[PDB]
RNA sequence: GUUAAUGUAGCUUAAUACAAAGCAAAGCACUGAAAAUGCUUAGAUGGAUAUCCCAUAAACA
């Protein structure tokens, strides 16, 4: 048996919707109370803008959530895949899932693993193979080699159904945000 | 038989009002998910002007729970407040 | 002194402030649900094919 | 299509009678927090009969 191990990877949204001036007026006039009851070069809000194109780089959205992407290279297939690597089972899955994070985007991404327990798997069969889908949390990503040469593609939902189509893979929103 | 830490939330802001209620927002959030929050401590002023940090301990998280949880928490995100999640002393 | 306008115009947007955040914590609590099924559904998954390589995992 | 599921609102075989009920659950007010407490918020027969039924989703296929 063929041992694939992929990850889903989570970016967070940096910033929310702005309030509304209906709050803005409530939050004057608790300001002004809580001064009373008082007790003793940064970066641009959305780096997307020179870009236009760059999916590669993670900074593609800032506004939303993003999920890793990446167009992977098999022995006898080569389709738009979700990261992947090959694993064995020594390594643990979170072992195996900190590989990915350096092996394929060799990248000083900044995550944590707190639940070793996968959310998905799915299985594709002509050789019998299996695909591990784990899930982690970004405080931050520093991703190195914005502009490689692999179509890596960093997008939560809206792109997950366009380049993955079967529901083997189209199915990795039902754990997705 | 392990399970996740009690790892307490900091929740600084400039303005003292916003994060007490964020801190009894998102204490709101916690409840109605079943977490426990066993204290609010206060920490004091960080004299340099001055803001205001409250604690919201957490304790209690599952995978799943944990990934979907700190997302809310994101998108909860009022104004210019900064979340912080640290393991328990 | 706030109007009886003002609190009607007030009264009303609390309304959608609570509409929204009761179907936000509607949708926030199906999405444990339903992760929480995937990933013990994932379990199920791969325990058919192979109970062993979830010993290294459940550590 | 064969087997098989699944078809009152988180839960219930509460109910088809005199009501689509009870329960879980929510917002705001009250300022350690929580709870308590007051005022309030959102809801369902996707559907029949005394098994078909279409929808849905599986092993057969």
């Amino acid at each position: 048996w063929r041992l694939s191990g992929a990850l889903c990877l989570q970016r967070p949204p940096l910033i929310t919707k702005a309030l509304t001036p209906l709050q803005e007026e409530m939050a004057g006039l608790l300001q002004q109370i809580e001064v009373e009851r008082s007790l003793y070069r940064p970066g641009a809000r959305e780096t997307e803008a020179d870009k236009k194109n760059d999916r590669t780089s993670l900074h593609r959205k800032l506004d939303r959530n993003l999920v890793l992407l990446v167009r992977e290279k098999l022995g006898d297939q080569d389709v738009w895949m979700l990261p992947q690597v090959e694993w064995q089972p020594g390594e643990t899955l979170r072992g195996t899932a900190e590989r990915i994070l350096a092996t394929l985007s060799e990248n000083n991404m900044e995550a944590k693993f707190l639940g070793n327990a996968p959310c998905g798997h799915y299985k594709f069969k002509f050789l019998g193979v299996k695909v591990f889908f784990f899930k982690a949390l970004l405080l931050t990503g520093d991703f190195v080699q914005a502009g490689k040469k692999s179509r890596h593609v960093w997008a939560s939902k809206e792109e997950l159904g366009d380049y993955l189509q079967p529901k083997y893979l189209a199915q990795v929103r039902r754990f997705l945000l | 038989d392990y399970e996740y830490g009690v790892l307490n939330i900091h929740l600084t802001a400039y303005d003292m009002s916003l994060a007490e209620s964020y801190a009894q927002y998102v204490h709101r959030l916690c409840n109605r998910l079943s977490i426990k929050v066993e204290e609010s401590y206060a920490m004091p002023t960080k004299t340099m002007l001055t803001t205001h940090e409250r604690v919201v301990q957490i304790s209690g998280l599952s995978a799943t729970f944990a990934e979907i949880f700190l997302e809310v928490l994101q998108s909860n995100l009022p104004e210019g407040v900064r979340l912080s999640v640290r393991e328990h002393t | 002194e706030h109007s009886p306008e003002e609190s009607e115009r007030r009264a009303l947007l609390l309304k959608r402030w609570a509409l929204f955040k009761q179907q936000e914590h509607e949708m926030e609590r199906d999405a444990i649900r339903s992760m929480l099924e995937a990933q013990q559904e994932a379990l199920e998954e791969l325990k058919l094919e192979s109970a062993e390589l979830y010993a290294e995992a459940i550590k």
